[PDB]
């Protein structure tokens, strides 16, 4: 338990810090490469890609993204010291929730385009995947999340929460990451009251929201694999699998 | 397998 102020503003530069330190991708990186957008003829490259390929490129591209977001947690405070039970369901259940909220970093609203293999392009590029509900529910997601102008340091305590959620089935010390649950949205709460920031609050997504996305992006996969089993079981990097089926 | 691995 935080007590003091000083505390608690010891927690919110050590949560921003670990999030500095575990970004894969630089925020001046992403906004300056705004203007490198996919012409058409990449767009039409991209559309002619087999389903297979377009699926292996995307599961490896996350699965990068994900290692980030291990690194995240294992820099996080109070994450460490809980039991590796705990570790593994809270990664489990949360580190393609961060992803997706890590994603509206390389996202643009100005022309709805999401930083992908180099170049910024719009849902059409990912049309081979054969998953326009899930995609479009990325994008929407996305922009929804770009209309709030999240500062870095925002994303960085939002995604400690989104991680450190102490209501995930199958946690053994339940109380325990109640306890950093609620040191944690102090940080959070406390950050946005000094910065004037307590309106973004109520236009924060529903909680069950993230969950939609991922089971949608499980539900994706199933039917995937039932198609090419053999691709996943030879060309799905293996902590893609173990975490998503 | 993995998850484990990547924690230690
Ligand atoms: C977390 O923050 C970010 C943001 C962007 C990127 C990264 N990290 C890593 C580096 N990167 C590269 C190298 O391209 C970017 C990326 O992967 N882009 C990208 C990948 C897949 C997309 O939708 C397909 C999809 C999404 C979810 C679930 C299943 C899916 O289809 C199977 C859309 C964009």
């Amino acid at each position: 338990p935080y007590a003091s102020l000083t505390e608690i503003e010891h927690l919110v530069q050590s949560v921003c810090k670990s999030y500095r330190e575990t970004c894969q991708l630089r925020l001046e990186d992403l906004l300056r490469q705004r203007s490198n957008i996919f012409s058409r003829e990449e767009v039409t490259g991209y559309q002619r890609k087999s389903m297979w390929e377009m699926w292996e490129r995307c599961a490896h591209h996350l699965t990068e993204a994900i290692q980030y977001v291990v690194e995240f947690a294992k820099r996080l405070s109070g994450f460490m010291e809980l039991c590796q039970n705990d570790q593994i369901v809270l990664l489990k259940a949360g580190a393609m929730e961060v992803v997706l909220v890590r994603m509206c970093r390389a996202y643009n609203a100005d022309n709805r385009t999401v930083f992908f293999e180099g170049k910024y392009g719009g849902m059409e590029l990912f049309r081979a995947l054969g998953c326009s509900e899930l995609i479009s529910s990325i994008f929407d997601f996305s922009h929804s999340l770009s209309a709030l102008h999240f500062s870095e340091d925002e994303i960085a305590l939002y995604t400690a929460l989104v991680l450190i959620n102490a209501h995930r089935p199958g946690l053994q010390e339940k109380r325990k990451v109640e306890q950093l649950q609620y040191n944690l949205e102090l940080a959070f709460h406390h950050h946005l009251c000094k910065t004037h920031r307590q309106s973004i609050l109520a236009k924060l997504p529903p909680k069950g929201k993230l969950r939609s996305l991922c089971s949608q992006h499980v539900e994706r996969l199933q039917i995937f694999q039932h198609l090419h089993p053999i691709v996943v079981q030879a060309a799905f990097p293996p902590l893609y699998k173990e975490l998503f089926s | 397998k993995i998850l484990h691995r990547l924690l230690q």
